[PDB]
């Protein structure tokens, strides 16, 4: 939470630049290869027996697609997280059973995934604008539990 | 490391809470559903009222697991092997869930061992519960 | 924090039969035991060398009470706890370099502490308030971090 | 655990990094201190700012920590045993910390790194520096 008016103008910035689909797709499968126990929710996905399956695996793309897109569209409301993802929060909660902290793993994959996409662009500024972003993003899916 | 005063610690602990060792498990396990609610996430079909039967079912292996590893607290991590796997490849509780399970089994211990729960006693059975946490989540990658 | 009415009775209920500064001074010194890089703080305070010396310390038992008092004047306003801390998050920060992860360390020894004193009475749920309070008042003390 | 594929996928990136190695470790720490501030906590007296002498000699020294690390990579106590002494009796950085360095680490390795970093090797490196944290805070108490 709390970017700064330039922080918020490097984060809108670097996402023109980021292929949702790709860098979703990307980011779900490092998520359930570096962190092989977020597989738990994935038992229908078919083939996730190495790396190259998990990556390659379409189902895995799909997901990723679906939840890079609504986090991209969450971020035209850095002001307003908690309302923009309260809905999708008692989802997770309530149906999904996700323990936010996934959320915050997904998020650490995400900005290592942007650090490898743009390389020397990621600055170190830059990081931490994206590290408040995924903080409030996990905070804010995370704000429903009870 | 566990030194031999931990283990000292712990075993004498361990021993005082004797047969109301299933009951504190299920207590422990009710402590962090109310202070740590996503928690609950790992439990949907439970009943998490307080009296659960689930609850208590839980407690009471929780608990048997905790006994072994006092019971072989130099072969901890073949003692827990099992219980290793199920949690890495089965269950796949995230490792952060370790640490408040063990902040409640403390807190239970400390609830129930007026005596017993001293400074080194709280030391040493923090580094237990530290040490059984790493070894559940020691095969999960 | 957000306390349910039974929760804010609880901590209320509770915190009258605290003797401050003896909870507070077994509060620090426990912290100094059972995590004992925490001492990193305290070098001038004499001989933490072993658990006695540490919890008979009087430098210890009187910081405690010091600290457990800001504490326990902080549960008159447990709707504004990042305005009642401001001033004290500013020096731990800037003046004693005091790494936030402490104030949850100490707020999970204080709830072990309370645990092992009042035994029965400090009972799930008013565990549940108590740890809302200790999570609220240490990032109430981490808010002016920078 | 590191697994045999591991220390092979360690070895590789990490003999990529090569003479760049002091420099990555500078890059980490500031990346630390501008994404988690509450780091800056452990260097009060160190001029922080960016190119510094300082940063840069911390960066040589861990840099040339991890290299040792690696090429000692079954035997990483040992190896890294003043560093464990130094971290747990003066310096007495809180455990948490170091999963904070280490998420910057491979945040810089990815940043430049971008042949090498596979997901495999992400998962490779990230347990590597697991483990470095682990001997690292292993004498803590
Ligand atoms: C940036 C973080 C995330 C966002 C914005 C997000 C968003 C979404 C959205 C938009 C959906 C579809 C909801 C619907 O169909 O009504 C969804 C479903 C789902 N999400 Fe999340 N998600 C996030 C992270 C995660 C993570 C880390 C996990 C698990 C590791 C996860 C597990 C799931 C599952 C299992 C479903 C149901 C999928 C299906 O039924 O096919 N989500 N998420
Ligand atoms: C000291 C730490 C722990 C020990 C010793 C332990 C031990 C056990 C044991 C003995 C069982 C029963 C295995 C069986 O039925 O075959 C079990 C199951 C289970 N545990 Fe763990 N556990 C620990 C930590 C955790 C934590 C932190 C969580 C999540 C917050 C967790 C979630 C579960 C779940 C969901 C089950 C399955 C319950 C069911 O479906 O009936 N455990 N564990
Ligand atoms: C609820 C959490 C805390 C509160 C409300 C709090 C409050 C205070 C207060 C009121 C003082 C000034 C006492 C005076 O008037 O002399 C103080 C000083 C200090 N506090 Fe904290 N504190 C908290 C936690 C901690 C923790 C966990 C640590 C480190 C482990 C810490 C380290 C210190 C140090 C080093 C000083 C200066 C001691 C000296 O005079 O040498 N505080 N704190
Ligand atoms: C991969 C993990 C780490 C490695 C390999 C490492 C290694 C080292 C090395 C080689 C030194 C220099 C020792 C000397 O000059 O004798 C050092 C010093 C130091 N490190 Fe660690 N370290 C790690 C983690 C951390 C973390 C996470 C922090 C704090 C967030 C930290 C804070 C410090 C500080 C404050 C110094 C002293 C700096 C000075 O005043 O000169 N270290 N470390």
């Amino acid at each position: 939470v709390h970017l700064t008016p330039e922080e918020k103008s490097a984060v809108t910035a670097l996402w023109g630049k980021v292929n949702v689909d790709e860098v979703g797709g990307e980011a779900l499968g490092r998520l359930l290869v570096v962190y092989p126990w977020t597989q738990r929710f994935f038992e229908s996905f078919g083939d996730l027996s190495t790396p190259d399956a998990v990556m390659g695996n379409p189902k895995v793309k799909a997901h990723g697609k679906k939840v890079l897109g609504a986090f991209s569209d969450g971020l035209a409301h850095l002001d307003n997280l908690k309302g923009t993802f309260a809905t999708l929060s008692e989802l997770h909660c309530d149906k999904l059973h996700v323990d936010p902290e996934n959320f915050r793993l997904l998020g650490n994959v995400l900005v290592c995934v942007l650090a490898h996409h743009f390389g020397k662009e990621f600055t170190p500024p830059v990081q931490a604008a994206y590290q408040k972003v995924v903080a409030g993003v996990a905070n804010a899916l995370a704000h429903k539990y009870h | 490391v566990l030194s031999p005063a931990d283990k000292t610690n712990v075993k004498a602990a361990w021993g005082k809470v004797g047969a109301h060792a299933g009951e504190y498990g299920a207590e422990a396990l009710e402590r962090m559903f109310l202070s740590f609610p996503t928690t609950k996430t790992y439990f949907p079909h439970f009943d998490l009222s307080h009296g659960s039967a689930q609850v208590k079912g839980w407690g009471k292996k929780v608990a048997d697991a905790l006994t072994n590893a006092v019971a072989h607290v130099d072969d901890m991590p073949n003692a827990l092997s099992a219980l290793s796997d199920l949690h890495a490849h089965k269950l796949r509780v995230d490792p952060v869930n370790f640490k408040l399970l063990s902040h409640c089994l403390l807190v239970t211990l400390a609830a129930h061992l007026p005596a017993e729960f001293t400074p080194a006693v709280h030391a040493s059975l923090d580094k237990f519960l530290a040490s059984v946490s790493t070894v559940l989540t020691s095969k999960y990658r």
